[PDB]
């Protein structure tokens, strides 16, 4: 209609960029985009695409001279073959000009790449998406040769031929190829074409809504004003819903809750964007429990915002007893408020305005309900036994396990779902009272589409794919992603607790992982436009989404390198990712391949990023006789051992300490991996066994960590110097340690601990990883 | 109702050193969190007394018939073979496998012997404990020792061998150091005068069990005789509670030991109480 | 503002830190012993005019915790260094002269230990014949050397010490809940003479668990439920100490558990005055 005719307006724009770089015509890419819509009309195209090549023409402002030129080109042209009024089509141009400014800010040069967003001097090599075989590492710069963009072209050219002519299937296919082209030729240019031409449209979108006309973009009245309303909502208690679960459900039902929890993050966003008129790149990012929406200000969309918020509240109430709550606040801004003036970031502290707003909400974490205070007494309630809420006697249901306890009914919703989550293609929102569905949102609900099967509903969630293979043409194609591997068993499913720990290396132990990027709200703080956080927010998204699967997978050699590992890596590894959000992950595994993973993890995030961003990885290890919510809780105080010290830095073993404060415990990342270079190959050679000769003295290394057990009574005594020293000359090991035998003289200036009290977490992976 | 507390202390002399164990050297004994210093459970003092008491017990389940009610429900052995819960049987709770005796509701667990003193939940009824196993930690002449270099736990490396080919098969153990002294408390519960007297007669007796048996451990290697050194028996009365006017019932037991209290000391030395009941 | 500090020097190991509704349930249960049955009805009412306790806060060898005021949250900006802005929201205690100048609206330090450390001991079940095993986790509040835990009266002397110090005596003997049969719940009582300057006025934070009657101005919601003599309780919407609320004196309610006796839940404030941002 004239809504979404504006809207791809924007978003077919700056194609043209890729016509340019390799030059098929003449310059100016305004012209040529005009061309490349136009022949696309002829052979296996639709009528717009003479009409959408009007958006590409006019914009960069050389084209609407006089308010004059724009006429009588499109005098010739029919507008009546949709209804297009001739002043209405003339309306829709400068709405895309505003928000091709907008979204850019203050701003050709030769045909630099994507300059990296964590480093602008490196650049990434340009490559597709999917993450599979292919980890972009941003390198040196290298400008792309003009050969490169004419296949890009082709491809493009037959992609746009398949896909219907339409918003939502139009951005899966520029998300394609132009995700790592830069949009401006410049120095340092970190802006993706992408999001340049997303946001060009997701502004335009706006614009149309907040009412403005097209002499009102040429004066200055439409910057400058509140029109624009920046939405942006946080779920608070996230790891106080996920994790608090008994004895029960092993790991197929923690890995159910975690994609329950993405559900109800999609079932509230595409609400606010179908309530509101908006498509999908509305959207800036959504990773975690947290997303923000960029929209209109009109009154009539407060009254609409209002609605969602009370609607979603009192559901997150009922459901979960204030375990959950999503805060949801909005704050209007003006045009000027995106791009940075002077040297001022006014982005920023308009987010400062949103993130207070954010803080006050989080307080008073249930003021929407008005029964929230109020006491009644209800006969009789009990309270489940595997997540523990209490609801009244006969909701309770016997399980799916046995029929002797009487879960939730919505635990029985999530360990059927657990199973079916092998068999899973996507899910598909549709409305409550209807046949098939597992589990219910906030506004809608969510059947599952199956390996065997067809999509129902009037939106279909598609897992890990941007490529409609079996979707009607009348649905909506939502992409998410979500980090996904998990070990297979013998049978078709999930893996269990006690199946990864069977299947370890050495002895039996469930080895939890939670690591965090540290200082990440201090990062996006620097991004000063909406192209250039929603950039920065969707490489940071698709590392713990997309790219760490390939990790897992057992990729990348020449990227990572050699870690501290036990043994070499095997091709079905038994990882278990439970959850990885965007700043955040929490993997299971077998105890000694969690151990493997967290040093590859970190070491390809380091390449990932410019080496600019760190992990702070906690890594505990438990029986598999132990109740998740317990590993949870010591593993993320574990975290914050690691986090409060020096955020660069991870845990490895619980460990003694002194009462002094001088003795830190979470080892240093480069601190640690050369303490597995000098320590484990001397006394460990690989696979579980030890080294020649030290067979027989596994007694040994028990009382070699009994005399680091003598420097945490007494820091002060020097009795470790010499009982280090007898103890390898009676084994006749006098070769091993040199580093532990004698004092450091530079260690005790440095106020630093001695050498014999780093040993204690280098040996106890070498002896737990033989049977001890 | 409430009368009085009957605190018990004295010392734990753990004459031949004891084992208890964290699963986490492979079999450490359990120490505090922060000073290291080995301690024993109120837990495993508590359940160690409940089991010596209630075979002693299931042996006289006919000649307590007429002394206590409910044993003329019960006749002796597990329930076990058939995982049928109240049945003829005595131990009849099964906790996840092990099955104890546990009384099922009050108004029999009143009148039995062993569920009246240590308390049993069973179903709807919840007759909670009546004795208060306080836990037990070293003698401040052993904590002394502890700051005086001595070490309070010691390996003892045992060994499996073969029986045909004599190869041998060490593992460790890590015990407290045999001689140590450990200070208890129990802290008894008059609720009812009628059987007052019992419960001091059937705790001590499980005492008079514990010393010839063992706590925790290995124990049939060796690892108990745990010996009881009485110090103090105490009264608290009721009217000690209201005023806090320091007028309690103390008897003198500082060189008695847990067969010369029993009765050689029970008349005389529980003599003052049984006027104040 | 003087206040009769009531110091609990731990024997064993605690199942928790008190609430303060474990702590008046513990009460009201030893003046049921101590006093017979009227006197408990008759003490009710004493905390319905003017008595108030609060609930349990460690302490740390005469340095004595309080619970840190939401009231520095939403303007913690306008006091002071991004790391210093979560550490300093992360905490969840502080001391007595720390808490006195958040109070106010003064910059501020966070404790560097937490006196009491939360272990979990594996136990065992035994069957009597066989000797055959049978594990349960379990975990408590292991509490150091000379560390402890305390709470606050603030009333009539002649309520304290016809009530309250005749309970403290019988609760040192008998566990405040946990498994008080495995020497848990016991401590020994020392009483006191406490003071915190309260800047006057109309917002104050709670001490206790507030309960409240109308709402709140920023508060931090806590979900418990008890057990009165094998009776479940209702999960309520208690307050957590340290919320802020403007002249709302709480509430307790009744409720019928299918007792001989009506059964109380004490959710009284416990008002001190704070000086609050602009929102
Ligand atoms: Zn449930
Ligand atoms: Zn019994």
């Amino acid at each position: 209609e004239i809504d979404e005719l504006t809207a791809l307006g924007g978003l077919l724009a700056n194609i043209g960029k890729p016509v340019q770089r390799a030059g098929l015509y003449s310059g100016d890419h305004s012209t040529q985009g005009a061309r490349f819509l136009r022949d696309l009309a002829e052979n296996t195209g639709r009528a717009e695409y003479e009409l959408l090549s009007l958006f590409s023409e006019f914009h960069h402002k050389g084209h609407m001279k006089n308010d004059e030129l724009m006429i009588r080109r499109i005098k010739e042209l029919s507008p009546e073959r949709f209804g297009l009024t001739m002043e209405d089509v003339l309306n829709a141009l400068w709405i895309v000009y505003e928000a091709d400014n907008l979204a850019s800010g203050e701003r050709p040069q030769a045909s630099r790449p994507l300059y990296s967003v964590f480093n602008p001097g490196k650049a990434y090599p340009w490559a597709e998406l999917d993450f599979e075989k292919e980890l972009p590492v941003p390198g040196d710069v290298f400008s792309i040769r003009s050969q490169d963009y004419r296949e890009l072209v082709k491809r493009l050219w037959e992609e746009l031929s398949k896909a219907k002519l339409r918003s939502d299937r139009l951005l899966p296919v520029l998300e394609k190829y132009l995700t790592f082209v830069s949009s401006v030729t410049s120095e340092g240019n970190i802006i993706s074409l992408y999001d340049h031409m997303r946001m060009t449209s997701a502004i335009a979108l706006a614009m149309l809504r907040a009412g403005c006309t097209a002499e009102d973009v040429r004066s200055g009245r439409c910057r400058k004003e509140k029109r624009f309303l920046l939405i942006e909502g946080d779920f608070s208690g996230i790891q106080d819903f996920i994790y608090r679960v008994s004895g029960k459900g092993t790991l197929k039902y923690l890995r159910a809750r975690s994609a329950y929890l993405e559900l109800i993050g999609w079932d509230v966003v595409l609400e606010i964007l179908s309530r509101l008129g908006l498509t999908r790149a509305n959207v800036v990012f959504n990773a975690g429990g947290h997303f923000m929406i960029i929209a209109q200000n009109t009154p009539d969309a407060v009254k609409e915002l209002e609605e969602i918020r009370a609607k979603a509240v009192e559901w997150l109430y009922r459901e979960f007893e204030s375990d959950l709550y999503l805060a949801i606040e909005w704050e209007p801004v003006s045009g000027r408020e995106f791009g940075r003036e002077g040297g001022k970031n006014l982005f920023a502290e308009a987010r400062k305005r949103l993130k207070h707003k954010l803080t006050v909400r989080k307080l008073k974490r249930f003021g929407e309900i008005k029964g929230l205070f109020e006491h009644g007494h209800t006969e009789r309630l009990a309270e489940c036994p595997v997540c523990g809420r209490e609801l009244p006697e006969g909701k309770l249901e016997p399980s799916a396990s046995d029929p002797e306890t009487k879960v939730c009914p919505t635990c029985n919703r999530l360990v059927s779902l657990g199973g079916n989550l092998p068999k899973l293609l996507g899910f598909g929102r549709t409305a409550k009272n209807d046949a098939g569905v597992l589990v219910e949102g906030p506004f809608s609900g969510f059947v599952p589409y199956l390996q065997g099967g067809r999509p129902v509903g009037e939106q279909i969630l598609v897992k890990n794919t941007l490529n409609p293979g079996e979707i009607p043409e009348s649905a909506q194609f939502v992409p998410y992603f979500v980090a996904d591997y998990f070990k297979k068993d013998p049978k078709g499913g999930v893996a269990t607790f006690e199946e990864l720990s069977m299947a370890s290396t050495g002895t039996r132990r469930l080895g939890v992982m939670k690591g965090d990027v540290d200082r990440l709200g201090e990062f996006f703080s620097s991004m000063d436009s909406p192209s250039k956080l929603a950039t920065a927010s969707r490489f940071m998204d698709y590392f713990f989404k997309g790219y760490i699967g390939a990790i897992i997978e057992g990729k990348f050699g020449y990227i990572i390198g050699d870690v501290p590992s036990l043994r070499d890596w095997p091709e079905e590894p038994d990882i278990v990712v439970v959850y990885a959000g965007g700043d955040d992950f929490f993997i299971v595994g077998a105890w000694d391949q969690i151990f493997e993973l967290a040093f590859r993890v970190r070491r390809a995030f380091n390449a990932y990023t410019g080496g600019k961003l760190t992990l702070s990885v906690g890594l505990g290890y438990f029986d598999e006789r132990t109740p998740i919510y317990r590993m949870a809780d010591v593993v993320s105080e574990r975290l914050d051992t690691a986090k409060d010290e020096g955020r660069n830095r991870v845990f490895v073993v619980g460990r003694s300490r002194p009462l002094d404060g001088k003795h830190k415990l979470s080892y240093e990342w480069n601190h640690y991996e050369e303490l597995w270079r000098t320590y484990a190959p001397r006394i460990y050679a690989g696979n579980g066994r030890l080294k020649g000769k030290l067979e027989s003295k596994k007694g040994l290394l028990w009382k070699l960590l009994e005399i680091r057990e003598l420097y945490v009574r007494d820091p002060n005594d020097v009795r470790w110097a010499y009982l280090t020293a007898y103890l390898l000359g009676r084994h006749g090991l006098s070769d091993l340690f040199p580093e532990l035998v004698g004092i450091d003289t530079k260690a005790v200036e440095r106020k630093e601990p001695q050498p014999v009290y780093w040993v204690d977490g280098v040996l106890k992976i070498v002896l737990m990883a033989v049977r001890r | 109702r409430f009368y009085g507390k009957i605190v018990i202390k004295g010392k734990i002399k753990a004459v031949t050193g004891l084992h208890i164990g964290s699963q986490r050297i492979a079999n450490p004994v359990i120490k505090d969190p922060h000073t290291g210093l080995p301690y024993i459970p109120g837990s495993s003092l508590k359940g160690r007394l409940r089991s010596l008491f209630e075979i002693l017990v299931n042996s006289r389940l006919g000649e307590w018939r007429e002394k206590y009610p409910s044993l003329a429900n019960y006749s002796p052995g597990s329930c076990r073979p058939d995982n049928q819960e109240n049945c003829g049987k005595f131990f009849n709770r099964k906790i996840n496998r092990g099955w104890i005796h546990v009384c099922p509701d009050y108004e029999t667990a009143l009148a039995c012997p062993v569920c009246r003193l240590f308390g049993a939940s069973g179903k709807e009824s919840n007759f909670p404990s009546r004795i208060i196993v306080r836990d037990a930690f070293l003698t401040k002449e052993w904590e002394e020792k502890w700051r005086a270099g001595e070490a309070i736990t010691e390996a003892k490396i045992e060994v499996g061998i073969d029986r045909v080919t004599s190869q041998a098969n060490p593992r460790t153990n890590e015990r407290v150091v045999a001689g140590a002294e450990f200070e208890f408390e129990i802290i008894y519960n008059v609720e009812n005068t009628t059987h007052w007297r019992d419960d001091i007669k059937n705790l001590l007796t499980a005492m008079a069990l514990l010393e010839d048996s063992y706590l925790g451990g290995s124990g049939s290697r060796g690892y108990g005789k745990v010996k009881f050194i009485f110090d103090s028996f105490e009264f608290r009365p009721l009217d000690y509670y209201r005023t806090g006017k320091d007028e309690d019932i103390v008897s003198i037991d500082a060189r008695e030991k847990s067969v010369s209290d029993i009765l050689s000391g029970f008349d005389s030395l529980f003599s003052e109480v049984e006027g104040k009941l | 503002p003087k206040f009769i500090a009531v110091k609990l020097i731990p024997k064993g190991p605690f199942r928790d830190i008190p609430r303060a509704d474990t702590l008046f349930g513990a009460i009201g249960n030893a003046i049921s012993a101590i006093h017979g049955q009227s006197a408990v009805e008759e003490l009710v009412d004493a905390f319905v005019g003017g008595a108030r306790i609060s609930s349990a806060f460690p302490y740390s060898g005469d340095t004595y915790y309080l619970p840190k005021p939401l009231s520095v949250e939403p303007a913690l900006e306008g006091i002071l260094r991004y790391t210093t802005a979560k550490r300093l929201r992360k905490a969840k205690y502080l001391d007595l002269k720390n808490f006195e100048l958040a109070l106010r609206l003064r910059p501020f330090t966070i404790p560097e230990e937490i006196p009491y450390a939360r272990v979990d001991v594996p136990r065992v079940v035994l069957d009597r014949v066989t000797q055959d095993s049978s594990i349960y986790f379990w975990e408590e509040i292991r509490f150091r050397e000379k560390s402890g835990v305390y709470f606050l009266y603030s009333g009539p002397r002649e309520v304290f010490d016809g009530y309250i110090a005749p309970a403290m005596r019988f609760l040192g003997d008998t566990g405040i809940g946990g498994k008080s049969t495995w020497g848990a719940g016991l401590f020994e009582v020392e009483f006191h003479e406490m003071k915190i300057d309260a800047p006057g006025s109309e917002y104050s934070v709670t001490l206790s668990n507030a309960l409240p009657t109308k709402t709140p101005v920023l508060w931090r919601l806590l979900r418990k439920g008890g057990w009165s003599f094998g009776r479940r309780k209702p999960r309520m919407t208690f307050i957590a100490e340290g919320s802020i609320v403007k002249n709302d004196p709480g509430g307790m309610e009744r409720l019928e558990l299918g007792l001989s006796h009506e059964v109380y839940v004490y959710g009284l404030t416990f008002p001190l005055g704070v000086e609050l941002p602009e929102g």
